[PDB]
């Protein structure tokens, strides 16, 4: 294969500083402040809002005012995770 | 010569030279046969003419040396890294 063959004749392939495993804690970190604290933990120190209570601002970055989610949360969250969905389907399909 | 298994040595099969860590393998050639390849080119697998089997070429493993150290200002001790070896040949 190509995994001794070039490594036959001094062509090396090095192992990646960080494992698989490391990139999926950032990947993970990254979420989790995300989710919970926002965008404030790439300021300084998370701080944990309510989800819910960071998509209202979310919504004030783009101009719709935050009146919508309250009021179409549910609708909202349908929307987001039928969304979520079909990226599985996106990858496993094709 | 007596073959050399699970050692490195250099070889010559019918005529055919390298050097490499030859094992027993499972791979199963035709008749006819000689070599088995890989998609390099390179010779991967050879047939002990006198007694028929699959024999490996593994060349003998290198690797970069990497001398890890804390600044020369703090120490003179190191800590060598053979890289990408079983730890045997040391
Ligand atoms: C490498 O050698 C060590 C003993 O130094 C042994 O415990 C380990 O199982 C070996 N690993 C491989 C790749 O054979």
């Amino acid at each position: 294969d190509l995994i001794c063959a070039q490594k036959f004749n001094g062509l090396t392939v090095l192992p990646p500083l960080l494992t698989d495993e490391m990139i999926a804690q950032y990947t993970s970190a990254l979420l989790a402040g995300t989710i919970t604290s926002g965008w404030t933990f790439g300021a300084g120190a998370a701080l944990q809002i309510p989800f819910a209570m960071q998509m209202a601002y979310r919504f004030n970055g783009i101009g719709v005012t935050q009146n919508v989610l309250y009021e179409n949360q549910k609708l909202i969250a349908n929307q987001f995770n039928s969304a979520i969905g079909k990226i599985q389907d996106s990858l496993s399909s094709t | 010569t007596n073959l050399v298994k699970n050692k490195c040595v250099n070889f010559n099969f019918n005529g055919l030279t390298g050097t490499g860590v030859l094992t027993e393998s499972n791979k199963k050639f035709l008749p006819f046969q000689q070599f088995g390849r890989d998609i390099a080119d390179t010779t991967d697998a050879v047939r002990d003419p006198q007694t028929l089997e699959i024999l490996d070429i593994t060349p003998c493993s290198f690797g970069g040396v990497s001398v890890i150290t804390p600044g020369t200002n703090t120490s003179n001790q190191v800590a060598v890294l053979y890289q990408d070896v079983n730890c045997t040949e040391v």
